[PDB]
């Protein structure tokens, strides 16, 4: 974070009132490619800089932080003249002599371990894929969904068909009014409490037997079908680990990248079977893990492969995204130091003692595991007023219909 | 690390499930629409039409019964025009109940439960002598996962003296019966034992949660010359993906304890408690 | 060796001009010149054979024809060149036949293949009998006998301190919920009798709606049309809407049809497409209705698809199965070392492993649909017989009253 | 879905309020009548003609109906929840199943002597455990 | 799932003279549709809810209620 005026860090407090601990970082400003780099003081804080202060007290040394020169992590690349290959970025500055302790998230692998000395891991991670979370969507605005509109008109028509036939059948049998029999069929369908006319002749009584059972089948099926749109509505478009077939054979409609000059590139080249999709990565690898995440939010990138300890912190605060897959390359972090250094033994014992005391389970609490958005716990669909409108307007907009009925009923009287 | 195992027979029930569908808003506006129809009915549709008296008390009661299925005898209002108006309200009730059950089925098909403890920092472990018949837990002595507890929680290490099993195999036998309710052991053998038990009867707290994460190793003799050669060999296996093959060959189980899909339940007295509180 | 390009088996890609050489994990394909890489399932087999046997080869794409066809004396394509001693082998997706094997001898098949049909997936459907299908005949066999017994008890006991017809309207109506006005007795014992039957009604109503919902959420997709034996494929002009189907000419799936159903073949000529990928847009656009091509390609093309809206008839029904193979020179004497090498891979799981690498995909499902009239039209027929039943009762009573 | 402990309280909870309703309405400006009133609501049967003339019984009757409705609706969900979520998994899913490569000495699996499964199994070294 | 796919086959001696015509009369039976008759006549012709069970608990109380009702009737008659 940029420094306040007078060069000091801004005063601050955490949620519990503890004053956060901050150091002074002297690093590059506006490190855009093709631009001059100017060094200005800044303010640094976070997980590792909270750990660094803890070591600096136990072992009794004194530090002086400074950000990396270019902003890369570390890999070996060939020089123009012959192949006197060398390291670059934050991994190369430790060997040169401009830095003595790489306090940062630095995976441990066989290529780097041959030149520098790592410590016991202070965090256990993996590699996982971050993909954009599509809208869960919802289909509930009108209640005409379970049945097609071609049936409700027919069902309403069938009510008048049966009702009129009670009067004809019962009266001809050697009585009840037809209008009285009209409310018999309507009463059954709506489960209402109005209507008193009932068939008397056994010819009409057997007619009313089945119609009572017809009303039960239609409504029960309707309320049964509405359960289908609450347990079946779910798409399935996600990547399953690394072995997903969509990743082995790239297509122009799918693009996926990583961060340039990191541990994943060393991983994707040491293997030989996966040498047909990495070649599509070399034209899209991004410059910083805090930028490729922003690109995904703009739909310019479909997949991202990075450390599982960062992609599961962004997936909580920026809950527009969700992480999918299974961890496929597990290697903890490490406070690397130059080979054959005097401090190389007491650092690896002041980390093993921070696991047991509950310390590194306490930094994990205050920085990485505070919750801001819930996760996708299946597809819970609670009912709100916005969903149901057609029912509410029919009762509200149907009360004015009764006004018209009064004016014509009294007109027939006179 | 250090992990916790539980019987999973109890788990956690879901109380107050009756108000899970709908919302607190739909019920509130249900009452006002329950009465606006009745108020107009007595004053307009029945009084201004030909054909003892239809009091307001019957209107609110009659219009109420159709909401929760008509079972109480009542007297319907007269008048031809008053008949249709009630039928319009009846069609509201038919859909109102139909959607409620449909939504209720969605919640209980994808029900999610919560574990009975939160970890070693919960009070059920720290101070057990304050509750119903006390919580039970125990661990195999003479290791690390008991040396770590003897330094940080020396208060509760005394309570664990009586409960001390004699290996993982014997303790997993007595965990189901009921002699003890929790087991504390390193989180790489509990995960395998959890994933290799018939019927998925045992689950691990947190579904893969470790509490003081320290790996394994090969304890070479001190000041040896092999240390730099062995380390490069092990760091090599991760890169080739060989370790991902050994983990699939040996450390694979049948039970998928990660999924929390509860295969239904038999609701008991405690589960349906909020309903009876409304009765009170 | 000779080779042609079939997309999932042999993929041809231009060589990278930066290094002037082919890429890693590929072999040169010198067309007939140029030079370019080529990789795939069939090519991956070729390297393994050259390892445990040992020989030198140089692929080259064939240009004379496509897969082989007879022009009354001459053969062209992969078979055409091998038969005329311009090559030795011909690896690829070369279907074993009879007309071919009379002149060049193949090897042991290593992929299964036949002829199948691909059609566009449509909206899901449920059985029309769903109103009563999920219920056993035993349920309604014993359901009504209980009703007849109870109605006899209440009327007979009503004498001790209510017509027969009044008992039918009252006791029965409780099963379908109380929504019809009824007459009830006022006896201290008769009131209790109605209560027992009422409880079973709630359970019956509760049980009915649950099973119909559960049965309909998960089910099996309804098929559209059977295999080529269907009358539509055999006799297309006998139906008012003419079905549209066709196949790619110049191959085994054309010569097989010509020698078995010449009546159909004379009708499919106007419905032709000159490719595979070109012809799968027609199905999406609705121009065609079905496709007829060798199964191993349609099964793969039904998985490497966006939306998974294409499925094959019979869920993978294969007709006239004949596998792939490697041609030879009719006397090759290389045959036995190749026959005994392919069978060794099946002893291991090396061939199975390859099928996961290339011949695999996603969406190897159910769809929710509105009921509509047709699906619930079955329950309407129950209503129709009831209306007819009233007429039978009406005529019987009228006649007996007269005399 | 509901254990016998529930049905122990159902038969008394409906009955206990019946006398209470008779107590409230009578002493404001019988037992048989109220018994049919409350029970009929639970079973949805239009039995008896007794009506809550007093306002106190009406408001209590109003909330009482809601108690019955939740019971019916909730119970239907439980029964529909069992059918979908019911699968005592016992399948083996073919080869590479851990129950098959590592025998439990109780899951005994066999084949036919000689034949071609034996020729297949012996050749692969990784299959020497089963 | 199937995990070792190898078709059937007629056996013959290593030097039999019929191998050129046995291996063809099978390659011609597949295309005539002949072996889709044998697959029908001999293999693919045989294909083998709430019900009465799971509900006998309420069935007995219907008669049980009848039995319980009859005994109380004598009390009603005597009273
Ligand atoms: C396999 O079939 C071929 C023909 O398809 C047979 O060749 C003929 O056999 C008859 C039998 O006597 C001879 O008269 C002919 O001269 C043969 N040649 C031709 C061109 O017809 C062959 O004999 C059959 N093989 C066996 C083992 O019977
Ligand atoms: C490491 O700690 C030990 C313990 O006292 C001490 O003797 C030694 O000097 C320390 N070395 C360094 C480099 O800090
Ligand atoms: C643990 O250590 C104690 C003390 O030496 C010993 O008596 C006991 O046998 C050891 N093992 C177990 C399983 O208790
Ligand atoms: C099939 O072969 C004939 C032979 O002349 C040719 O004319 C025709 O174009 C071929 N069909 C194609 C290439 O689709
Ligand atoms: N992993 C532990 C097991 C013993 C225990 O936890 O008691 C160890 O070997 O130290
Ligand atoms: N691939 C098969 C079939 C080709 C086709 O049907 O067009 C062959 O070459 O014989």
């Amino acid at each position: 974070k940029p420094t306040l005026s007078d060069g000091t860090c801004k005063e601050e407090f955490t949620v519990n009132g503890d004053p956060v601990k901050k150091v002074i970082c002297t690093g590059p400003n506006d490190t855009s490619p093709g631009s001059p780099r100017h060094t200005v003081p800044q303010c640094c804080y976070g997980f590792c800089i909270d750990l660094l202060i803890k070591l600096a007290r136990t072992m009794n040394f004194t530090y002086e932080v400074h950000l990396v020169a270019d902003g890369k992590f570390g890999t070996q690349e060939r020089v123009n003249n012959s192949n006197k290959k060398e390291w670059n970025g934050m991994m190369g500055e430790l060997l040169s002599g401009q830095a003595d302790m790489i306090v940062a998230p630095l995976t441990i692998n066989n290529e780097r371990a041959q030149y520098i000395e790592f410590s016991k891991p202070f965090k256990y991670q993996g590699l996982t894929i971050l993909v954009k979370k599509e809208i869960p969507r919802s289909t509930l605005d009108s209640f005409m969904q379970p049945f097609q509109s071609t049936l409700w008109l027919l069902v309403g028509l069938s009510v008048h068909v049966v009702a009129v036939m009670l009067y004809l059948l019962d009266r001809f049998s050697p009585a009840l009014t037809l209008s009285s029999a009209m409310w018999f069929s309507w009463g059954v369908l709506l489960n209402s409490g109005i209507g008193e006319g009932a068939p008397r002749s056994f010819s009409a009584r057997i007619l009313g037997m089945v119609w009572a059972g017809f009303a039960m089948i239609i409504v029960a099926s309707y309320t049964a079908n509405l359960a289908a749109f609450l347990v079946l509505d779910r798409p399935e478009e996600r990547i399953t680990g690394i072995n997903d077939p969509r990743l082995r054979n790239p297509s122009d409609k799918f693009i996926y990248a990583t961060v340039k000059q990191s541990s994943v590139d060393i991983y994707f080249r040491r293997q030989v079977e996966l040498s047909t999709m990495y070649r599509h990565m070399e034209k899209h690898n991004y410059e910083s893990a805090a930028e490729a995440i922003q690109a995904v939010r703009d739909n310019k990138l479909h997949a991202f492969i990075w450390d599982s300890a960062v992609l599961e912190f962004e997936a909580s605060q920026k809950c527009d995204l969700v992480t999918t897959g299974e961890l496929f390359f597990r290697s903890g972090f490490g406070i690397g130091m130059r080979k054959d250094s005097p401090w190389k033994q007491n650092v690896s014992l002041s980390i093993l003692k921070s696991h047991e005391n509950g310390f590194m389970e306490d930094l994990d609490k205050t920085w990485v595991r505070y919750q801001e958005c819930d996760s996708r716990s299946n597809a819970p669909a609670t009912l709100t007023f916005e969903n149901m409108a057609g029912v509410f307007m029919l009762v509200a907009g149907g009360i004015v219909a009764g006004i018209f009925l009064i004016f014509i009923e009294i007109a027939y009287k006179r | 690390g250090i992990s916790v195992m539980v019987s999973r027979s109890n788990g956690t029930v879901s109380p107050s499930a009756f108000l899970e569908p709908f919302s607190a808003d739909v019920w509130v506006m249900m009452f006002v629409m329950l009465l606006i129809v009745s108020a107009v009915a007595v004053f307009v549709f029945e009084y201004f039409s030909p054909v003892p008296s239809f009091t307001i008390g019957k209107a609110i009661w009659l219009l109420w019964g159709l909401v929760f299925n008509n079972s109480v005898p009542v007297q319907n209002p007269k008048g031809t025009t008053s008949k249709i108006m009630v039928s319009v309200w009846a069609f509201f009730a038919v859909i109102f109940l139909a959607s409620y059950t449909a939504n209720l089925a969605a919640f209980m098909i994808q029900e999610e439960y919560v574990d009975q403890v939160s970890g070693l920092s919960d009070k059920k472990f720290q101070r057990p002598n304050d509750f119903s018949p006390p919580f039970r837990f125990g661990t195999v002595p003479n290791g690390s996962t008991e040396r770590n507890i003897r330094n940080n929680y020396a208060e509760m290490h005394a309570y664990m003296g009586k409960f001390n099993q004699r290996g993982v195999d014997d303790a997993l036998l007595s965990l189901k019966t009921g002699k003890l309710d929790a087991f504390i052991y390193d989180a790489a053998v509990l995960n395998y034992m959890a994933g290799r038990d018939e019927g998925c009867k045992l689950v691990t707290i947190g579904s893969g949660k470790v509490f003081a994460s320290t790996g394994y190793g090969i304890a070479i003799q001190k000041d040896s010359g092999w240390k730099r050669q062995v380390d490069l060999a092990i760091l090599q296996l991760f890169g080739d993906g060989e370790m991902e093959e050994l983990e699939a060959l040996w450390l694979t189980g049948i039970c998928h304890n990660e999924k929390n899909e509860v295969m239904s339940s038999q609701l008991d007295i405690d589960n349906m408690a909020g309903v009876f509180y409304m009765l009170g | 060796v000779a080779t042609l390009e079939e997309r999932p088996f042999v993929i041809v890609e231009p060589a990278d001009p930066i290094s002037g050489t082919c890429i890693r994990d590929s072999v040169p394909c010198r067309s007939q010149p140029e030079k370019r890489c080529c990789k795939g399932f069939c090519i991956d087999i070729l390297k393994r054979l050259a390892h445990t046997i040992g020989f030198s080869y140089d692929l080259y794409l064939v240009t004379n024809g496509k897969h082989g066809k007879k022009i009354d004396g001459v053969w062209n394509g992969m078979i055409g060149e091998v038969f005329y001693q311009r090559a030795d082998m011909a690896i690829g997706s070369l279907t074993i036949n009879e007309e071919r094997s009379e002149i060049v001898d193949f090897s042991v098949p290593f992929v299964e293949t036949g002829i199948s049909v691909m059609v566009a997936r449509s909206n899901g459907t449920v059985s029309p009998s769903a109103f009563l299908e999920p219920y056993s005949p035993a349920v309604w066999v014993m359901m009504f006998v209980m009703c007849l017994t109870v109605v006899a008890v209440t009327v007979f006991i009503f004498e001790y301190l209510f017509t027969i017809g009044k008992s039918i309207w009252l006791l029965w109506a409780l099963v379908f919920n109380n929504s019809v006005p009824v007459e009830n007795p006022r006896g201290t014992t008769s009131k209790i009798m109605v209560l027992v039957w009422a409880f079973f009604a709630v359970i019956f109503l509760a049980s009915y709606t649950a099973n119909l919902a559960a049965f309909m959420i998960q089910e099996e997709y309804v098929d559209t049309v059977s295999g080529l034996s269907d009358r539509k494929f055999q006799r297309p002009q006998e139906q008012y809407p003419p079905l549209k189907f066709g196949t790619v000419p110049n191959g085994s799936t054309e010569k097989n049809i010509r020698s078995n159903y010449p009546d159909m073949h004379s009708y499919m000529v106007r419905y032709n497409q000159p490719r595979v990928e070109e012809a799968l847009t027609q199905l999406k656009a609705g121009k065609l209705d079905a496709f007829i091509y060798d199964a191993a390609v349609l099964n793969y093309m039904a998985r490497k698809d966006e939306g998974c809206k294409l499925v094959t008839i019979g869920s993978g029904k294969v007709f006239a199965t004949t596998g792939y193979g490697i041609a030879l020179h009719k006397g090759s004497r290389w045959k036995r070392p190749i026959d005994l090498a392919l069978l060794q891979f099946l002893g291991d799981d090396e061939i199975e492993m390859l099928e996961r690498l290339w011949l695999s995909g996603i969406c190897h499902e159910v769809m929710s649909s509105k009921l509509d009239i047709d699906n619930m039209a079955g329950v309407f027929y129950m209503l129709l017989v009831a209306m007819g039943l009233s007429l039978l009762v009406f005529a019987w009573e009228h006649l007996v009253y007269w005399r």
